[PDB]
């Protein structure tokens, strides 16, 4: 669904219908929309995969105790890595 | 009534109010009503039939309060005068100096509009013990002391300076220092070797008092 | 990247219109920025032209010029600064065509006279024709182009219609202050502020219509020069604390 | 739109000059005696900001570039459904993302923005 | 037959023996009567009314610059070929002389230019705004200042790769900021 949203924004911008945001170029607006959509997709998938886990999971036990890791690590090893930037 | 006329009139009124605030802050006697004079009365009094601002009638003499005399017995009367010419000539400066000298005033304030010739300012330090200080008009529109970042400063007497110096057991070259060209120093008219106290707010104790010396 | 943040007056804080008037009154406006075509054209006989668009403007002023202008008809340069002026840029800075276009420009040096139309024409066309004495030398009078290209460049670059120098941009922003409500608690209240790109604090401070007691910039040297050394100390503390705490790290107050 | 004019003798560009007794403009070559009569009072032009529509640039033999994408949109002229499409090839910062289509058969240019 | 004007209609323009007033009245009367079929007497009366209003609202001997500016504005509006209807109205009397005395330059323009003017004003007011940094919205972290869970996030590989990613959470309700690593 995130991919579909990004594709629709691309289609809208390719027909000169997209509106430039406040004090910020059209190309920057397109890039901002794409980045935000992809980041929210990764976060939501990570939270689903984290909620699935049982209480007898060792990684979840370590994360809950507070000794090693966080939900980002679980999301990347299980749900999806995400958007590489430079 | 071109817009520039009332623009200049408003800026001049602002400068007049700021100068009155400064004279009040130097320890002199100025009523609160005179500080808060509305611009309508200002236009009625200090403008001609054509609306030209008559600066020459704004010159006035101020005298210290009882409290200032008690704290500073040496303090005396002050005179302030405006100049109508865009640039101050040598003759005008000489006339102002002679007027101050014959009035036997200890200090005077000479506000000029745009520029002063070097020969005119040649005569500034030539009248001891009188002091002549100049204030460009474009720099007196807004009162500096009313900003949020400027704490409140106070001037100290000789007795208070001696008592502090003894109590902290110091020599005057170890205190923090403040320059002459510092805008607040010009505002208060601090000379060389005078100590100014600062009152400031603090996240750790609420209020805190510092001291500085004019170098 | 120097900057400067301006807070408006209490009365004008909640309304966008006075804010935009102030924003126009602060930003630096120059002629080269407001001409969609400040085209250097040949103007051999300014009495009549081939282009129909400027022909309508011709008879307007030719029936609207004083006797002195009638005498000075011959002073108008054999070249023209023909100004097709963009409507949007002119209206953005609240710039009236006549007063701003001619009052200051002719007052500065009595160098350039103009035939100008009222803003109602579909194409805002100004005819900038410089004014020179007829006593000019024969060798000088022959080299028309040589004087006028130079004076045209010095005209575009060195004439300031409105604003304050060195301030490239001014931008509107909305912030959320916290204020004691009349019942005593603290409530969130929005406000309009102006953030610039470029600092000139001595002149922005005196512009009417702003709050001259809440102005601040991230260039503590200017604050030191204008407001004092204790003000510079406070600004420097704010800068150091901001740079340290923008990473989430906490360092006790005594050290800083 | 001012155009350079070359002298017919030595190919040098013609400089303007005025004729006071007849009050007429002429173009003269500073090296020879050639003088020609000016046809318009428009000799020089200096625009500042370019209101130019974005251009697809070189089009000749663009269909043989194999790194250029494709589309199945229908030609408005020859009713063909195979074409090449690309973004504006002028590299301004603020250019919009408006496409350009070059037909495979009739080599007709059109855009995806059908503004009336 | 002939273009109606002061000389063609044989109407005297020297009534107040003022040179500037005489010539401006002659010019405005000529431009008004050139393309108008209305009888010249009421046109002359309207001209007298408008010039009297101009004189009474602003003395020429004291405000000659403003007088010239107002005359130029009105005259340019009259000559304006884009909107001929106005020369009907002033001939018809639909537009009162006081209205022309007080009206600004914009309102005398035709409807299309008016609409373009409001559109330009709206576009400029939109273009004077700053960049809005809208951050990702989420409801998991709890803020320490207002405890409103509308706290935005941003996470990246910034710390040394010997350690996992670093996240920074900023509360959009109060302005609190913190870091987790």
């Amino acid at each position: 669904e995130a991919k579909k949203k990004v594709l629709d924004v691309t289609k809208e911008a390719q027909a000169n219908l997209l509106t430039a945001k406040h004090g910020m170029t059209l190309r920057e607006s397109f890039e901002d929309n794409v980045v935000r959509f992809l980041n929210e997709a990764r976060d939501k998938a990570g939270r689903l995969a984290e909620v699935n886990l049982k209480d007898l999971n060792n990684v979840k036990q370590m994360v809950m105790a507070g000794s090693k890791g966080s939900f980002i690590n679980i999301a990347q090893m299980s749900a999806c890595v995400g958007q590489q930037s430079v | 009534m071109d817009q520039e006329n009332e623009r200049n009139i408003s800026r001049l009124w602002r400068a007049f109010r700021t100068v009155k605030e400064m004279v009040k802050d130097r320890g002199y006697f100025i009523t609160q009503e005179e500080v808060e004079l509305p611009l309508e009365d200002f236009k009625a009094k200090y403008c001609d039939s054509m609306g030209r601002p008559q600066r020459k009638m704004m010159s006035f003499q101020a005298n210290p309060t009882e409290e200032s005399i008690s704290k500073f017995p040496d303090m005396g009367s002050l005179w302030v005068e405006f100049c109508d010419e865009p640039s101050v000539g040598v003759k005008t400066m000489k006339t102002f100096v002679i007027h101050i000298q014959e009035k036997n005033f200890q200090t005077g304030i000479f506000v000029y509009q745009n520029n002063i010739t070097p020969s005119a300012m040649k005569l500034v330090p030539s009248i001891p013990p009188a002091t002549i200080e100049t204030f460009n008009e474009a720099a007196l529109v807004v009162n500096i002391t009313h900003h949020e970042l400027v704490p409140k400063h106070i001037r100290l007497s000789s007795d208070e300076k001696r008592e502090l110096l003894k109590r902290y057991r110091l020599k005057e070259s170890q205190l923090p220092r403040i320059q002459r060209a510092d805008p607040v120093a010009l505002y208060l008219g601090l000379k060389r070797g005078e100590v100014v106290k600062i009152i400031r707010k603090s996240e750790t104790s609420g209020r805190y008092a510092s001291y500085r010396i004019c170098m | 990247t120097p900057s400067l943040t301006v807070y408006l007056e209490p009365g004008h804080a909640a309304d966008q219109e006075q804010a935009k008037l102030i924003r126009s009154a602060i930003e630096h406006t120059t002629l080269k920025s407001v001409t969609i075509a400040s085209e250097i054209y040949y103007d051999p006989d300014p009495r009549s032209t081939v282009i129909p668009e400027d022909e309508e403007i011709i008879q307007l002023h030719f029936s609207l010029l004083d006797e002195e202008a009638e005498q000075s008809f011959d002073q108008q340069s054999p070249w023209l600064l023909r100004l097709e002026l963009d409507r949007a840029a002119m209206n953005d800075k609240d710039l009236t065509m006549g007063q701003v276009g001619e009052r200051i420009k002719q007052t500065f040096k009595n160098d350039l006279f103009v035939i100008w139309s009222e803003d109602n024409d579909e194409k805002l066309i100004i005819r900038c024709r410089v004014v020179r004495p007829k006593s000019l030398d024969a060798e000088t009078e022959a080299e028309e182009d040589h004087m006028l290209k130079k004076i045209e460049n010095t005209m575009l670059e060195n004439i300031t219609l409105r604003g304050v120098e060195n301030i490239e941009r001014v931008v509107m922003m909305k912030y959320d202050r916290k204020v004691p409500s009349p019942t005593g608690e603290y409530v969130k209240e929005p406000e309009w502020v102006l953030e610039t790109d470029g600092v000139n604090l001595s002149e922005v401070m005196t512009v009417p219509g702003i709050d001259p007691t809440r102005i601040y910039t991230n260039s503590f040297i200017d604050i030191m020069e204008v407001l004092g050394i204790e003000a510079g100390r406070a600004a420097l503390y704010k800068e150091v604390y901001n740079v340290i705490a923008s990473d989430g790290s906490y360092v006790n107050y005594r050290h800083m | 739109m001012t155009t350079f004019r070359f002298c017919r003798d030595c190919n040098n560009m013609l400089y303007p000059r005025e004729d006071k007794e007849n009050n007429r403009l002429l173009f003269e070559c500073r090296t020879c005696s050639y003088v020609e009569e000016a046809g318009s009072p428009l000799v020089y032009r200096h625009e500042l900001i370019t209101n130019i529509g974005e251009t697809a640039g070189v089009v000749q033999d663009i269909g043989s570039d194999p790194t250029l994408p494709r589309s199945d949109r229908e030609c408005p002229k020859c009713h063909s459904r195979e074409n090449v499409f690309f973004q504006s090839q002028q590299r301004r910062k603020d250019t919009s993302m408006v496409l350009f289509f070059v037909c495979l058969s009739c080599s007709h240019i059109f855009t995806s923005d059908q503004k009336n | 037959t002939k273009p109606r004007n002061s000389k063609n209609d044989g109407v005297d323009t020297a009534i107040y023996h003022h040179k500037l007033r005489d010539q401006v009245l002659k010019a405005l009367y000529d431009v008004l009567a050139k393309e108008s079929e209305h009888p010249p007497q009421s046109i002359l009366h309207t001209a007298k009314a408008i010039e009297s209003e101009m004189n009474k609202v602003n003395n020429c001997d004291t405000n000659e610059a403003a007088y010239k500016a107002r005359y130029r504005i009105i005259y340019s509006n009259v000559i304006s070929k884009n909107n001929p209807d106005l020369k009907h109205k002033i001939a018809n009397g639909d537009i009162t002389p006081e209205f022309l005395a007080t009206c600004d330059a914009k309102d005398l323009a035709p409807a299309p230019l008016k609409q373009k003017i409001e559109e330009i004003a709206k576009q400029n007011l939109y273009n004077a705004q700053g960049a809005t940094i809208e951050r990702s919205v989420t409801d998991r972290f709890t803020c320490g200042k207002c405890k409103e869970k509308k706290v935005s996030y941003y996470q990246l590989q910034t710390r040394s790769a010997d350690e996992p990613l670093t996240t920074f959470c900023t509360c959009e309700a109060c302005g609190n900021r913190w870091k987790f690593s």
